[PDB]
């Protein structure tokens, strides 16, 4: 399968996520995803086929996972956006009113600005803090996908939102959303993983 | 929020 940022993948043949970004850690393929869509050694598949198993997670605390990938899998450095992509040219975190946008298999491709750093999201499972919040807008099943500036500089990974009864925050306006990012620089260190980029 |  061809790893781009956004595209939907399942876990244990049951949730769904969406890809975040194609790194690697030596030889080894990966992307980094949502903590909360798999534990570890949960198998991933896209479109049917197994294209690797979750490597590390943690959640909740943080919101973090990268699932290795087998060597069949063709890492690229891109973001889905409709028919299109957007190049993923590095990891520079975009400060507080920067427009950033969103990639995830459950609303496409959504944009919006950031708007405050550091929330805790109180989840079921325990609280997840130190995200970062824009008023994108997203739906269940986008968690794991991709925050990042039309420039291409990645951002982090969905990690949850203020759904509605529909499954998603678009139907209200921008100012009333919660939409919340794991930022990608601690998970590249936690990991030591390097962010393929064209 | 909720997870996603």
């Amino acid at each position: 399968a061809n790893i781009v940022g956004g595209i939907e993948y399942s876990i244990n043949n049951a949730s769904l996520c969406s890809v975040g970004f194609s790194v690697t850690r030596g030889a080894t393929k990966g992307f980094v995803t949502a903590g909360h869509c798999g534990t570890v050694n949960a198998t991933a598949r896209i479109g049917g086929a197994v294209v690797g198993t979750f490597a590390a997670r943690v959640f909740p605390g943080n919101d973090r996972a990268w699932v290795s990938l087998t060597s069949a899998q063709t890492l690229l450095p891109r973001v889905a956006n409709g028919s299109s992509f957007v190049t993923v040219r590095g990891s520079t975190e975009a400060a507080v009113g920067a427009a950033v946008c969103r990639s995830g298999r459950t609303t496409g491709y959504q944009c919006g600005t950031i708007t405050a750093k550091n929330v805790t999201a109180n989840y079921a499972e325990g609280a997840v803090r130190g995200l970062t919040q824009g008023n994108a807008c997203a739906g269940r099943g986008d968690s794991g996908g991709s925050w990042i500036t039309s420039a291409g500089q990645a951002q982090g990974v969905m990690s949850g939102a203020n759904v509605q009864s529909n499954g998603n925050n678009c139907g209200i306006p921008a100012s009333q959303r919660s939409s919340l990012f794991e930022r990608l620089q601690p998970i590249l260190s936690q990991y030591g993983l390097s962010l393929v980029t064209g | 929020a909720a997870p996603f």
